[PDB]
């Protein structure tokens, strides 16, 4: 009696009835949240996870499944294959003949009532006895854990292995999957054996099952069903369809295949893109938050239409490409209202085509409204995009220059097509301080602090503007910066020579860190036209030169033998630069604020109102990547001097760092 | 109808208590392949501090 | 002879030559960067600061200045009085005769060469001795201070004082201000005397000095000059406009809060209002295109010329300009607001009451605002006033203003006839507007300690077919300065069923006696999308929640000063809950004797996966006013509870606040 | 041109190299009104580099 594809039973204390004649659950098994005597020595296998959660009245597991052996785990509960948590009442985990667990980790947490939890040698039932979590239950210095047999090594103690009062850990013999008592099991068996060494006479099948054989892979014209036994090519024709592929039957095809046509049982491969439509019934998808936008993760295709009103939010520019990135076709219309939170629309990045087949009234296909930090669209001269049909509506958008909007058209293909209310410079740039010539920067030295940067002269259109320079840099870790925000302003004035180019010294500034840097011209325009153009540099992303990395920090060390040195340390500092290796040196030892502040600010006043214008050898090795090393090879009870050195990747010309030592002495001989 | 903090066995006691009698949801269903699909579901969000309403309570237990 | 009014000697060496006959020093006294024998002998007193710097080749003060007694220090140089700084080969301050320096402090610094600093006892030359500044000169560990006399107390130390190795450091008797050898000086005397209490024979006089004479104050007709002398009406009527004479002292110009008198230019006259900076700019149209440019307008009273207020972006601006130009009281010219984005009001022009029109605009315009795009109001309400004497107003572009304002602003204004029909249009003003939007007059208001009950009147929209709905508004505001834009907490409630109950919302959680801002905006999503649409909107209603019990009282300390006796003090309460009546107080005998971080966010798994909905007696007395007080009448060393509560004006009815206690134990008898 | 920040002893120093003859000193001596201060200091402008150019230091050189 095979039962599944899933069990979820709760509240009700009776409903657990439904495990009556249930010998293999096929799936999870969830019995949460239960407020008298039912046992059921039909069950053996669970394929999935199981969990218990809040189920009280109950004392013991082995009340319920005293023949649970195999919990498969097929398909795992957060990498955990047996859950119990919050179990009120429970005193022990009785599932004595419990054998083996296949795939996931126990997480058992919270049961103040909770014994012979270290009496259970899970090494034995289970693999990866490192990923465990056992915490929060009864202590067992206050529970009692007592045997009525056999006893092995746990942790660093060796003690009785028993899962209840009654009952022991059952073990097989060191010359083995045995039976009841001391006869080897079937190699492809798993648990106990009802008969020794048959496939038919087997509690559990590792690997696959079919017809009654643990069979290490599925007959020719079987295929992989779950994850432990095998169904024909009729079966999974009637699941509800489900497709074969590489002798496997799964619900869909895997990432990077689609269904074949008419004979729609196999996965055909697709090279490109699969034609990933996702469809809604809703008609117009509204992405009010980044957890609304999760419904789009991974779409290639959206049968639909795009309603973006985004107010608030977390970091949202990485997060909704990771949705939407993806998205290339809009079949309807998308709609940007009152996305206050979106400076850029470039997390639709693959969006190339938006067709029309629903318009907003008045036929408009690319609709925004109420942006008031919307700098630039993602229509920058690397994207392509072609609106079908439709017009383009523009309002309310006071950081969007309306140049950019002009250019948006000419690749959507629709210059001509909206009407003269559709796009207004009164609410559109409305504050902006774009539509601005172009600075170009001209060399740029760089030091371990500090920055030589220059840039071309620039004459101002008119002739009596007088032009001076601001230059705006800051600390930038990455690149993603924006240059309405932080930044440090100097102003520095155009050279009287125009032989020389204006240029700022930048002075204190940390070794090894990239620094966004760009300059704003001050024209100050004698005739106020109100054709404003102002000058404007690109961001320009300078890293100082790499400076000699710093000492390591916290040098310790240690002897643990004889001839050995073990020894510990941090990393620097101020790394200046990539680590790349340590380098460790050991030598034998022959037997016997505010003041410097305060005078800062008294100093400047001074120069502020004088001046007035007229109107044993070394033994040396390598760490390549960790902190820790092991010196060998010493004699024994002898001092030693231990240098530490940290380079970087340019410490080949600039020279490793200075040495952070220390003085250890080995173990006596 | 505020948006309690509830966390660990207070949530648990807190969808037990207003759904009391209602509880939540038993029926096994054949299972489809990948039906876990869903996250970040309204229990998750009564433990963080901004917390649940009774109402949303009410919406995701029973 | 005087000479002043200040002597700066620098490069040359022989430029000192200056002071052979200056016995007073009128001003400061500068020698700097300077690289033979010189003696002044005949400088006694330095009215101001005296300032060395760099200056190579002396050794000693005293082969200078040997006389030199007192420093008056009226002006300060950075709040020093006597700056030695960076002198080379300087020994010693060899100013064996100084006596007393009046107001500055001392900064003696960088003087690797000089010795003799521990040994002079500034306690007794200067008063404010903690806020010297005596560092990075020659260590005295690595000096040699010896004398070839007296001594005192020096910080904890008792040692001998001398200036130098040939001069000690003189001192006048207990028993006086005296002369070279025990004999006291004159009360109004200062520093040696060439005879004993004598007017006539003083070095330095204290107070004033008049012919020859040290007098406390000046004599009827001479008045204070610079901070040591008084001079005569001619004398000041000669010093250059010229000085003034105020409150008995001859100045350089009025103080603040007066203003030359007419004809009589000797004297100010106090000015009640603030008196007329009259601002005059070489540029025609002064453009306020930042508040850095408004800041050459602050304090202005009279503005010769024409403003042009153009302000995109900026910081706190209505506060800021209200600084800068809210004394400007006539403008000569006209006035424009262009583009100035930030601008919601022109508040910060308060006192302007006056403007001309020498210069108008093109087409006779004097006052002319365009593209106000958030500007609501003018500063045109009825309580301040307005003329215009020539020009017309020019209104255009501006959504947020009303029609109806700028309407009211030619009542006052005086020109309400003068303008064209172009110049006041409504299809681009008040086009979007709120001000004209209906009120959701509030109902009834309902308060408690933490729950506040408010209802408005049901909205009917302006057409039949809108659907309504509305939201609240609400936050905290200690006062009432609250604007809409900016905090707010909003909760959307929907119109009641029935059409008997109003529309209402209850606010739970709320801080006892606290000002809460409340408004109501409708949310009419109008199925017809008629662009004359208004919304409507609510006024700013302040609710204070029902005064509730007060907090305790903040930090009780108890003291015992004698046996039977107990002082407490404490501070008022936390939160007051209303106006603070008394305190009562109470006395009573005591008798003698990663990973839970981690476990976090797989908890949250769990549930999010889980769950699924349905589709000795006491004595009491009462403190009136203090929160301080006495208790007598207690048994000697014994320990005693000191209970405080704090009660307000609704205490007789809601209760006094709880207790905030503490124990103390009187003195023993 | 660009030159390097210079503050403290060593700024003092290369204006008396740049000033040589010249020095500096006030052009008006005594003056009645003390002319102000607290902007516009060489400690400023080479502590906080705009470019402490030659010709800057020429003009402070009287």
């Amino acid at each position: 009696e095979i039962c599944g594809p899933g069990i979820d039973i709760r509240n009700d204390y009776q409903q657990l009835k439904r495990l009556e004649n249930c010998t293999v659950i096929e799936g999870y098994l969830h019995i949460l949240l239960i407020s008298r005597s039912y046992r059921f020595p039909k069950l053996t296998v669970i394929t999935e996870y199981l969990l218990l959660f809040r189920v009280a009245g109950l004392e013991s597991l082995g009340d319920l499944f005293p023949n649970l052996t195999v919990i498969r785990g097929w398909k795992l509960f957060y990498n955990y294959a047996l859950v119990i948590f919050e179990m009120t009442n429970l005193k022990d985990i009785g599932l004595y003949n419990l054998r083996n667990i296949t795939r996931g980790a126990i997480r058992i947490e919270k049961n103040a009532d909770l014994c012979y939890l270290s009496t259970v040698d899970w090494s034995l039932i289970l693999d990866a006895v490192s990923n465990n979590y056992i915490v929060g239950n009864k202590p067992p210095k206050e529970c009692g854990d007592l045997c009525p047999c056999e006893k092995t090594t746990i942790n660093n103690e060796y003690n009785y292995r028993c899962w209840t009062t009654n009952r022991c850990q059952k073990m097989c013999p060191s010359t083995c999957a045995c039976t009841e008592n001391n006869e080897c099991c079937h190699p492809e068996c798993l648990g106990s054996c009802s008969a020794p060494d048959n496939d038919t006479a087997c509690v559990a099948c590792r690997h696959y099952y079919y017809a009654g054989v643990c069979v290490p892979a599925c007959p020719p014209n079987t295929y992989r069903f779950e994850g432990w036994r095998c169904v024909d090519r009729d079966f999974c024709a009637n699941i509800l369809g489900f497709v074969i592929h590489d002798g496997e039957c799964m619900q869909e095809c895997p990432s990077g295949f689609i269904r074949n046509g008419s004979q729609s049982m196999y996965c055909i491969p697709c090279e490109g893109p699969c034609p990933k439509v996702c469809e809604e019934e809703k008609k117009t998808k509204t992405i009010d938050s980044v957890t609304s936008a999760q419904m789009l993760q991974g779409c290639t295709i959206f049968k639909g239409n795009l309603l973006i009103n985004i107010r608030r939010g977390n970091n949202i520019a990485s997060e909704l490409e990771n949705f939407m990135g993806l998205i290339e076709v809009v079949t309807g219309y998308v709609k940007i209202r009152h996305s206050h939170a979106l400076v850029s629309l470039s997390f639709l990045k693959n969006l190339r085509l938006i067709l029309g087949e629903e318009q907003l009234e008045g036929n408009y296909s690319f609709y925004v409204l109420d942006n008031q930090n919307l700098q630039q669209l993602w229509d920058w001269d690397h994207r392509n995009l072609t609106i079908k049909a439709g017009k383009m509506y523009f309002a309310f958008n006071p950081k969007l220059c309306v140049s950019e909007i002009y250019r948006m058209e000419e690749v959507t293909g629709t210059k001509g097509r909206q009407s003269k209310g559709d796009i207004n410079t009164r609410n559109n740039g409305e504050r902006a301080s774009c539509e601005s010539d172009v600075l170009h920067f001209t060399s740029t030295t760089t030091s371990k602090n500090r920055i030589i940067i220059t840039w071309h002269r620039y004459r101002p259109p008119d002739y009596r503007d007088l032009i001076s320079f601001t230059v705006y840099y800051k600390e930038a870790p990455f690149k993603n910066v924006t240059e309405y925000d932080s930044w440090n302003m100097v102003d520095v004035d155009l050279p009287p020579n125009k032989d020389v180019e204006p240029g700022i010294l930048l002075h204190g500034l940390k070794p090894w860190t990239q620094y966004a840097v760009y300059v704003k011209a001050v024209t100050l325009t004698m005739v106020e036209n109100d054709h404003i153009r102002g000058a404007k540099s690109e961001i320009l992303y300078i890293r100082t030169n790499a400076s000699v990395p710093s000492i390591p920090l916290d040098v310790l060390s240690a002897s643990n033998s004889s001839s050995q040195l073990i020894v510990k340390w941090n990393p620097p500092s101020l790394p200046n630069g990539n680590l790349s290796y340590y380098i460790v040196r050991w030598q034998r030892q022959p037997q016997d604020k505010e003041e410097a502040e305060y005078r800062k600010v008294f100093e400047n006043f001074l120069h502020n109102s004088i001046f007035v214008p007229r109107p044993y050898p070394f033994f040396e090795s390598r760490v390549d990547n960790k902190e820790r090393t092991v010196i060998s090879n010493l004699r024994p009870f002898t001092l030693y001097r231990i240098d530490i050195h940290s380079c970087n990747h340019e410490a080949e010309k600039l020279g490793c760092s200075a040495s952070n030592f220390v003085f250890a002495r080995t173990m006596p001989a | 109808i505020t948006a309690e903090i509830l966390c660990s066995a207070h949530l648990v006691a807190a969808l037990q208590r207003v759904c009391g009698n209602r509880g939540v949801y038993r029926p096994p269903p054949t299972r489809r392949r990948s039906t876990r699909n869903g996250t970040t579901g309204i229990a998750t969000k009564c433990c963080t501090t901004t917390g649940c309403t009774t109402d949303d309570l009410e919406k995701y237990c029973n």
